[PDB]
C-alpha cells in the first residue's frame, strides 16, 4: 500500500487548519492555491529557526533541544516571545 | 420543513471567526507538526531530540507570525477591491516586510 | 559599636522591588566597568510603575469577563489596546494571547439587510 | 537530596498586584509572562546605557545615563511619569539614610 | 534643509549649532527614507493595476513595514 | 515669505525623489502627506540626537550623535565616521 | 603644539586592495565607508559572541564562540569560506608560535 499520510510530511497540516488560522487573521473566503504556498512560507521559517536553535545546541555539546535555544533563536530573528522562560 | 435548513453563503466563515477570537486554544495539530519538526531536525544533525515545550512554543510562534502574515494580506487584498486572498498578496506583504522570498 | 539593625534600601526608595538584585544584575554581565549607588532604584522605581500599569489594565479587562484571575488572554487584550505599550511591545507574541476580535466593515455583510418586498 | 534554587521576580510582582486589586489573583503562568518581560525590559536598558557610557569616554553609569536612556526609549508622557518616579524615588534614598 | 533641522531643534532646545557633517547624514538618512518608502508604494500601486500612487498606497506600506507613527 | 519652513522642501525635489524610486505618475496629494511623513521621521530622530547631545553637557551638535539615532531605528548609517 | 591621535584602518585597507588589485586606488570617502563597515561587523559578532558565553555560563571567549557566533550571523557559503580561512590562521599561529 502507498498511504503515506498525504505525504508522511507537511501535507498531513490539513486545508481546514489553514482555514481557521485565517479566520483568526479576519480573512472570509479563501482560495485554493493558498495552501500549497503558505506550507512553503512555513516550511522555509521553520527553517531558520531550527538552524538557529541547533546551532546553539551544538555550542553546549547536548543532543537534546531546550525551549531557551528557541527563544534566544526567536528574538534574533526580530520575533521575540514570552511565556517560556527567560 | 421540507428543506434541511442552510445558510446564506458568508455566515458559518463569521461564526467561525467569533468563535476563534473569543478563544486562545491552538489551531494545529500536535503530532504532523512534531513530525515536520523532527524531520526537518534530521536533515541539519542526526539522532536529536526535542522536548516537548521546544515544540510547543515553535507552534505558538509560527501561528502568531502566520496570523499577522494573514492580517497584512486582507489588507493588502481590500487595496485591491477582493475579498478573496491570493498568493500574489503573499508575495508582496512578504516583500515589504523585508524578507528574503 | 551598635550594629543599627537591618533595614533595607528598598524600604527606604518606598519601593517593592529589590535594589539588590538590580545591582548584581548589573554587575554581573559586563555592562560596564563601575556601577554608581543611584542606578537601580531609579531603574527599580521604573520597573515598579510599568508592572504596576500593565497589572491595572489586566485588571480591568478581568473585570469585563466576571473573571476574577487574570489570565494571558487578558494581558494581550490590555497590551494591544494601549497604544504606547504596543509600541514598546510592537514585535513581541504573548503565548495564549490570540488576538482582538477587529474585523474590518467592508466584508461585513450590508447594513442595508431590512424590509425588502 | 541535591536541591536547586531557581531565582525569580514572582512574588513582587503579587504583592504589586494585591496593592493595586486587593481581590484579584493570577495564575503561573502570567506570572512567568511578567518576569520574562522584565528581564526583557532589564537588557534593553542596560545595554543602551552601556552604549552612551563607552561614547562619551566615561567609565561610570549613572542615574543619568539611566534617565538618558529612558528618554531614548520609551515614548512621551510614559517617559514622563516613569522619570518622575525614579527621581522622587533618588530624592528619598538620598536624604534618609 | 538647514533651516527646518534649526528650526526643530529650537523648539526642543535653544541657541544650538550644528556641525556640516551632521546636517549632511540628516540628509542622507531622510532621501534613502524616502526612496525606500517609494519604492514600496510603487508596488503597491501596481498591486491595484494602476499606474498612480496615492496617499492609501503610502499609508499601506507604511502600515505593513511597523512604522505607524 | 516663510511657510512654516517646511515648504522649503518644494515639490519638483519631491518630484525627483520620486523619480529615482522608480515612479512615473504622481498625484498632486502626495506631495503635502510626504512632508508630514518627513517632519516625523526627522523629529524623531533629532530627538534621540539631542539627547545624546544633552548628556554630553555640550551645546554643538556633532555627526556622531545623529549616527547613533539612526542606529537606533534600525537604519544604520556608514560613511560619516564610526 | 597639543594635538590629538585618530585611529583607524585605513593603512590594512590599503594593503588588501594592493594585494589584490596592485594597480589600482580608492579615494577616501570610501574609505570612510569600509571602516564604518568594518566597525559594525566588529560590534556585531562581539555582542553575539557576549550572548552566547552568558546564556552557558562561561566567563571566557574562545575561538569556538567567535565560529558559533559567524555560523548564526553569516548565510551559508560565506560562513564556511570564513570558517575555513580563520581555522587555517588558528591552525598556523598555534603551529608557529
Amino acid at each position: 500500500r502507498h498511504r503515506k499520510v498525504l505525504r508522511d510530511n507537511i501535507q498531513g497540516i490539513t486545508k481546514p487548519a489553514i482555514r481557521r488560522l485565517a479566520r483568526r487573521g479576519g480573512v472570509k473566503r479563501i482560495s485554493g492555491l493558498i495552501y500549497e504556498e503558505t506550507r512553503g512560507v512555513l516550511k522555509v521559517f521553520l527553517e531558520n529557526v531550527i538552524r538557529d536553535a541547533v546551532t546553539y545546541t551544538e555550542h553546549a555539546k547536548r543532543k537534546t533541544v531546550t525551549a531557551m535555544d528557541v527563544v534566544y533563536a526567536l528574538k534574533r530573528q526580530g520575533r521575540t516571545l514570552y511565556g517560556f522562560g527567560g | 420543513v421540507k428543506k434541511p435548513h442552510r445558510y446564506r453563503p458568508g455566515t458559518v466563515a463569521l461564526r467561525e471567526i467569533r468563535r476563534y477570537q473569543k478563544s486562545t486554544e491552538l489551531l494545529i495539530r500536535k503530532l504532523p507538526f512534531q513530525r515536520l519538526v523532527r524531520e526537518i531536525a534530521q536533515d541539519f544533525k542526526t539522532d536529536l531530540r526535542f522536548q516537548s515545550s521546544a515544540v510547543m512554543a515553535l507552534q505558538e510562534a509560527c501561528e502568531a507570525y502566520l496570523v499577522g502574515l494573514f492580517e497584512d494580506t486582507n489588507l493588502c487584498a481590500i487595496h485591491a477591491k477582493r475579498v478573496t486572498i491570493m498568493p500574489k498578496d503573499i508575495q508582496l506583504a512578504r516583500r515589504i516586510r523585508g524578507e528574503r522570498a | 559599636k551598635a550594629r543599627a539593625k537591618a533595614k533595607t534600601r528598598s524600604s527606604r526608595a518606598g519601593l517593592q522591588f529589590p535594589v539588590g538584585r538590580v545591582h548584581r544584575l548589573l554587575r554581573k554581565g559586563n555592562y560596564s566597568e563601575r556601577v554608581g549607588a543611584g542606578a537601580p532604584v531609579y531603574l527599580a522605581a521604573v520597573l515598579e510603575y510599568l508592572t504596576a500599569e500593565i497589572l491595572e489594565l489586566a485588571g480591568n479587562a478581568a473585570r469585563d469577563n466576571k473573571k476574577t484571575r487574570i489570565i494571558p488572554r487578558h494581558l494581550q487584550l490590555a497590551i494591544r489596546n494601549d497604544e504606547e505599550l504596543n509600541k514598546l511591545l510592537g514585535r513581541v507574541t504573548i503565548a495564549q494571547g490570540g488576538v482582538l476580535p477587529n474585523i474590518q466593515a467592508v466584508l461585513l455583510p450590508k447594513k442595508t439587510e431590512s424590509h425588502h418586498k | 537530596r541535591k536541591r536547586s534554587r531557581k531565582e525569580s521576580y514572582s512574588i513582587y510582582v503579587y504583592k504589586v498586584l494585591k496593592q493595586v486589586h486587593p481581590d484579584t489573583g493570577i495564575s503561573s503562568k502570567a506570572m512567568g509572562i511578567m518576569n520574562s518581560f522584565v528581564n526583557d525590559i532589564f537588557e534593553r536598558i542596560a545595554g543602551e546605557a552601556s552604549r552612551l557610557a563607552h561614547y562619551n569616554k566615561r567609565s561610570t553609569i549613572t542615574s543619568r545615563e539611566i534617565q538618558t536612556a529612558v528618554r531614548l526609549l520609551l515614548p512621551g508622557e510614559l517617559a514622563k511619569h516613569a522619570v518622575s518616579e525614579g527621581t522622587k524615588a533618588v530624592t528619598k534614598y538620598t536624604s534618609a539614610k
